[PDB]
RNA sequence: CCAACUGCAGACCGUACUCAUCACCGCAUCAGGUCCCCAAGCAUAGAAUGCUCUGGUACAUAGAGAAAGGUACACUCAGGGAAGUCGGCAAAAUAGAUGCGUAAGUUCGCAAGAAGCAUUGGCUCUGAGGGCAAAAAUUGCCAACUCAGAACUGCUUACGGCGGGGAAUCCAACUGUAUAAUUAAAACAUAGGUUUGU
RNA sequence: AAUUACCGAAUCUUUGAACGCAAACGGCGCAUGGGAGAAGCUCGUGUCAUCCCCGUGCAUGCCAUAUUCUCAGUGUCGA
RNA sequence: GUGGUAAUGCGGCCAGGUAACAAAUCAAUCCUCCCACGGUGAGCUUUCUUUUCACCAUAAUCCACCUUGGGCCUUUUUACUCUCGCGUUGUUCGGAGCGGGGGCUCAAGAUUGAAAAAUGCAUUGUGAGUUCUGCGCUAAAGCAAAAACCUGGGGU
RNA sequence: GCAAAGAUCUAACGGAGAUAUACUCAACAUGCAACGUUGGAUACUGGAGCGGGGAAGGAUUUCGUGCCAACGGCACUCGUACACGAGUUGUUCGGAAACUGAGCACAACGUUAUAUCGUUUUGUUAGGAAAGUGAAGGAACUGAAAAGGGGCAACAGAGAACCUGGGAUUAUAUUCCAAAAAGAAAUUGCAUGUGGG
RNA sequence: CGGGGAAACCCAGGUGGAGGCCUGUAGCGAUGCUGACGUGCAAAUCGCUCGUAUGAUUUGGGUAUCGGAGCGAAAGACUCA
């Protein structure tokens, strides 16, 4: 019967970890990610969910290089003699 | 493991450079000489005690000699 | 409403051929220079059964005309073919069961099978078990030949087209009653996903034009126009007549 | 690992067994040849 | 009482390629050992009869 | 079971190392605000599923 | 170049534990669900069912203790025997094996375990059913069970397990499928028959 | 200075448009330059086969170019 | 390269083979259980019990070389002349070569030894079960493929 | 209300968890109830097992010492709880290196305002020039042959060179054991003799 | 293989092991009690009884087909309560 008994019939898994975005959203059979559309070159982005866009945009991570290049621009690419 | 049925063939094996040692086993009915080469363990079986003592001697001292006993 | 089953089958999906056990397509030799000018001799090596087909197949071995190797062909076997038999194919082949000859070289009134509709097509007519075609006449001025097909129709083909002498093996298959649902199950297992069949009047109105009602009945005539759109063209499509046939049965098909 | 052991401690290793621990680190059991004594080498290291 | 055995390699299914036999060891224990597959041997061509060749 | 990719094994290893209480000398710092780890995980409560 | 011999070297990842009346899914240490391998003794046709050596376990909140009324994988009841009730619902009843015997109807296959009658314990005996060696149609040695017959002597009819039967009407030919969680049917499917297009 | 503030010189693991080939694999190549080498060879040295380690280049498309690189065409000529 | 009348024994390219495949019946291997005959230890013992229980093991890898089940060779072949013969529990086989004599070969076992007692614990005979294996290989259903490997035909 | 799955009893150790008293008083009538381990006794599971091993899933729940605030719907001196410290060893076991199947879709081409669309095993891509080295020839070069681009998809199909003993752990073992390797083997790569050619 | 017959054939005894055959475990289901429970052991479970059990049979892993759509031995059934 549907309900409690059928919950014990669920084996395996549909999704695993994604190499590109790290979420548990990589469809094993279709070999594509439901969150970032990997391995497509571009990523998922939809205007009907601005809240989801703000969770993934630039500045939500580390910005290892952007911080450095922002400093060089502000100092007009200073160099010694 | 391989068996040799000639004294002449046994001396050739003992004279090989790969023979690490020889083990002497004393059974109630017979005596066994076991030579440990690199790949195989050759065994010679004799039935006369007098011949065993003579064969026990006349062995090149370079080849080590071990007397097989139960170890505790 | 929702899509009808006949239209759904056109997408493919789970309604395609079960072909894993099949040996491959069955065809004649390629119409090459040797076949056009002289003849080629091959040897029958084996006779085998293929899932989903009622006729037996034959493997025939020939020599390659330009290189040092052997060529194997898979053909539909006429009745009487045996292992070790010699098969001659070409313009100069003699008239015997199993040989392949141009239609212009075959005497009028002969029985043939594996007939090419167009020259070089490698056989498209009279291939089911027990079937054959009959040669009616030749026209040397036009270079054409007239044939009577298994359906009863008559067709004109170029005299260059090839044919095999004899009738297709395995005849008499449909004379034995099936008697069991499981036998039909096994019969269609080798062919495709098309059995069992559910009647249209047993469905609901959302799925079929015949569905619904407090009685099982069709509320409108079941003869439908040739111009009906898909999803509406069910029943007896563009029927010229209905009911039990009295007297002789006419030949089916178009003019 | 065999080469590094020779270059760092001047000993000969006859067998190396490795495993990756459940905490992510890699551990190696290194058996020395009979010519050397593991206890003597351990004292030089400082165990 | 009567002993029972377990698979000693990493495959635990009873297929034609995973047949086992029961062996008693010099230590007086009952273990399972895998028995190898066998070949049908050299035959004549299939289209000529497919019979084993002598010698 | 026995099987797992090495990448999966390393992710589980990191989660094992993070499952620890706060050291006691942390509470004695000037302006401290931390009392418990507040991210402790137990295998029966919440699943990692990787 | 080929044969033994010999010398040296054999890289990477997995390896703890669990697999369930507590380690997985069901909000939980939930009487639900979840694939594979090894499987002892006696009774017996037996992977039925009952008890037992090895291995495992005494964990499931407990103590005292004849109210009424309940639940039960618990029973029994004089005389009558469906008079109860919409309705024989529920319960009762038949029962293993062996011999004899068995109607209408029928697509000749069945109906059929039709219906029905009889026997069955214990003990002490007798007969039949074989292998191997030397009118051998004879001599010796030996194993494992089954069936049949007889005398004597008992019953309080006494574990478990195990069909009630018959005479007719309506529907569907039959095996099968099917509304997960109120409907399993006369519904669907089926072999057989007919028609249409090409 | 284990102080702070700022910035010009540096370092910068595995991936990712990810681009040598793949991928629930810390996997497998070609070319080139190095490293280490308890075998063997040789007079503790040198040299080193198999195995092992490291750096660099190697996706597709398009533009320009070749001290004027190598080619194909029953395309058009010519000798 | 070379023996045997023979089945067969021993020192670029092309064509085949292994991998490679449903049932049932009968006989089964390792192994399990039971019985018999002996050794060792323990239990019961008012009475009885030549008694009850436990144990008595041999891995892989190699030498040498009787059984029974297929395939084949040679020789006798007036073998089926007038009810022909051999054979299975069983649905059949023979001048396209049965049966008998003598052989070649394959598969599964048995036996002798090396390992191996130096180990382990503190013995070798019959019945019942058991799918390895052998008995060559319903259907209008007739039971995957490839890598890798093996042999040959030519040529050198 | 904490009632399916039959069940516990006894003595001795351990523990704060006792034999815990104001007068009177010999003891009962004034410290009850409950716990872990060991030895006995009595039962249950009954080989389709509350036996011994694996896959999916879980990810330290494994082991030792300590501890009893919260949690184990009663209890605890106990714990899959909490704290500290530890544990997973391979030429041969499973995977990959290195097969193909139902199938997938990179390149190529086409289509679409838009590639984030379609084709892509019936021997097989693409209007389609997709082969990059055998021998040679005098030591690196140079180029004949052969139609049909590059991959992935099976931890139960194909494939696969190792077995026993151990007094060898608190926890791992066909993975550990060291000169009498307890030992006995098989197999791959490259080199050195010996023999033959 | 025994008997009968002029012939066509007939009668009787064995062997063998067929079937979408029958009784019946495991398995796969779900007829009745309109039983228990119905703030449950459980957002569908428990007990006895019952259908089938060599086939159109049951089951693991992989793979293919979906929202104006998929799939359906057809109940408007099912497509993560
Ligand atoms: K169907
Ligand atoms: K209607
Ligand atoms: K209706
Ligand atoms: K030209
Ligand atoms: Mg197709
Ligand atoms: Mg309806
Ligand atoms: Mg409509
Ligand atoms: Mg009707
Ligand atoms: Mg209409
Ligand atoms: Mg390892
Ligand atoms: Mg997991
Ligand atoms: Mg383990
Ligand atoms: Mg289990
Ligand atoms: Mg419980
Ligand atoms: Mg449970
Ligand atoms: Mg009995
Ligand atoms: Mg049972
Ligand atoms: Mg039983
Ligand atoms: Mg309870
Ligand atoms: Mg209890
Ligand atoms: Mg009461
Ligand atoms: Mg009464
Ligand atoms: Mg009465
Ligand atoms: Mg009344
Ligand atoms: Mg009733
Ligand atoms: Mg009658
Ligand atoms: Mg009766
Ligand atoms: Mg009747
Ligand atoms: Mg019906
Ligand atoms: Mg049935
Ligand atoms: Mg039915
Ligand atoms: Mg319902
Ligand atoms: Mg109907
Ligand atoms: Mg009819
Ligand atoms: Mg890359
Ligand atoms: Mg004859
Ligand atoms: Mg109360
Ligand atoms: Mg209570
Ligand atoms: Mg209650
Ligand atoms: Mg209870
Ligand atoms: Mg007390
Ligand atoms: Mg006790
Ligand atoms: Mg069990
Ligand atoms: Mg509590
Ligand atoms: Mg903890
Ligand atoms: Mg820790
Ligand atoms: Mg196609
Ligand atoms: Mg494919
Ligand atoms: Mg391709
Ligand atoms: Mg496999
Ligand atoms: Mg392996
Ligand atoms: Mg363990
Ligand atoms: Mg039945
Ligand atoms: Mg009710
Ligand atoms: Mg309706
Ligand atoms: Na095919
Ligand atoms: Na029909
Ligand atoms: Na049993
Ligand atoms: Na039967
Ligand atoms: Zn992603």
């Amino acid at each position: 019967t549907k309900g409690t008994t059928s919950m014990g019939q669920r084996h395996g898994r549909t999704h695993i970890l994604c190499r590109r975005c790290g979420r548990n959203s990589y469809h094993v059979q279709w070999e594509r990610c439901a969150a970032c559309a990997y391995p497509r070159a571009s990523r998922r982005r939809y205007n009907w969910s601005v809240k989801a866009i703000k969770r993934r945009r630039t500045g939500t991570g580390r910005c290892r290089y952007l911080k450095v290049v922002n400093r060089r621009i502000a100092n007009h690419f200073k160099t010694p003699k | 493991p391989r068996e040799i049925k000639t004294l002449k063939e046994f001396l050739a094996i003992c004279s090989r450079k790969d023979a690490r040692c020889v083990k002497v086993k004393h059974n109630p009915s017979a005596t066994k000489f076991k030579v440990r080469c690199s790949r195989y363990l050759y065994t010679l079986v004799v039935n006369d005690k007098k011949k065993a003592d003579k064969i026990e001697r006349s062995i090149h001292p370079s080849v080590k000699k071990i007397a097989v006993t139960a170890r505790s | 409403g929702k899509t009808v089953l006949s239209c759904r089958k056109g997408n493919g999906s789970v309604y395609q051929v079960h072909g894993h056990k099949r040996l491959g397509p069955a065809k004649l030799r390629i119409l090459d220079y040797a076949e056009r000018h002289g003849y080629m001799r091959g040897v029958v090596k084996s006779i085998e059964h293929e899932a989903g087909r009622g006729a037996a197949l034959a493997r025939v071995e020939f020599r390659h005309p330009y290189k040092f190797r052997r060529v194997k062909e898979l053909m539909v076997a006429p009745e009487g073919m045996f292992t070790g038999q010699s098969v001659f194919c070409g313009q100069k082949a003699p008239l015997a069961i199993g040989n392949v000859l141009p239609l212009g070289q075959i005497t009028e009134g002969c029985i043939v099978c594996n007939v090419e509709a167009k020259p070089g097509d490698r056989g498209t007519l009279a291939r089911a078990s027990g079937d054959y075609c009959i040669i009616i006449s030749h026209n040397h001025e036009t270079g054409r030949t007239r044939l009577k097909l298994p359906s009863g129709q008559k067709k004109s083909v170029p005299s260059t087209s090839r044919a095999m002498i004899g009738i297709i093996s395995g005849g008499g298959r449909i004379e034995k009653p099936v008697l069991k649902a499981g036998n039909s199950f096994y019969r269609f297992r080798g062919k495709r996903n098309c059995w069992p069949k559910v009647r249209g009047v047993a469905r609901n109105p959302v799925e079929h034009p015949h569905g619904g009602g407090n009685h099982q009945h069709i509320g409108h005539p079941s003869t439908v126009s040739r111009h009906s759109p898909p999803g509406q063209k069910v029943g007896l499509i563009a029927a010229r007549r209905t009911g039990r046939i009295r007297g002789g049965k006419a030949v089916k098909g178009a003019w | 690992i065999k080469k590094a052991m020779r270059k760092l401690y001047q000993v000969k290793a006859v067998k190396v067994n490795t495993l990756i621990r459940p905490d992510g680190l890699k551990k190696a059991y290194i058996r020395l040849s009979a010519a050397h004594d593991a206890l003597d080498t351990a004292n030089k290291i400082g165990l | 009482s009567c002993p029972r055995v377990q698979y000693r390699r990493r495959m635990h299914y009873a297929t034609r390629g995973n047949r086992m036999k029961m062996v008693r060891t010099p230590g007086n224990k009952l273990v399972m050992q895998k028995r190898a597959k066998r070949s049908q041997g050299i035959h004549t061509p299939w289209v000529l009869g497919h019979k084993r060749l002598g010698g | 079971g026995r099987f797992k990719p090495l990448a999966v094994k390393k992710k589980y290893a990191k989660k094992m190392n993070q499952n620890k209480p706060v050291p006691y000398w942390i509470r004695l710092r000037t302006g401290n605000r931390i009392k418990w780890n507040e991210k402790r995980r137990h295998w029966r409560r919440t699943k990692l599923n990787y």
